[PDB]
């Protein structure tokens, strides 16, 4: 037969791996505490006030 | 060969079948529905 030397062509047609939309990070309490340096063990202790009973 | 000879097998067709990217499909008129062909579920190649 007839033999032809051809290049292999690579294309981008917008077919990508379908991948999730990100919604959770805005819905959660982010950074109410920051000063983790300047606290021992990178821990900030949050105080819950006292309630009593009569 | 000769011009009058029957058409011989195209090397392009052989390579095309070797690559295995020609779409095979389920027979539309078959009942019950056929199982999916092997090529229809082959994964994308890791490179090229």
């Amino acid at each position: 037969a007839h033999i032809f030397v051809k290049p292999e062509l690579v294309a981008e047609i917008g077919v990508k791996q379908l991948q999730r939309e990100i919604v959770l990070p805005g819905l959660v309490w982010t950074n109410p505490l920051t000063d983790f340096g300047g606290s021992k063990n990178d821990t900030i202790t949050v105080r819950v006030p006292a309630i009593t009973t009569a | 060969g000769l011009i009058s000879d029957p058409v011989e097998v195209d090397p392009i067709q052989v390579g095309r079948d070797e690559a295995g990217w020609v779409q095979e499909l389920r027979d539309r008129e078959a009942w019950p529905k056929q199982e999916v062909p092997e090529q229809a579920k082959k994964p994308a190649k890791v490179g090229n």
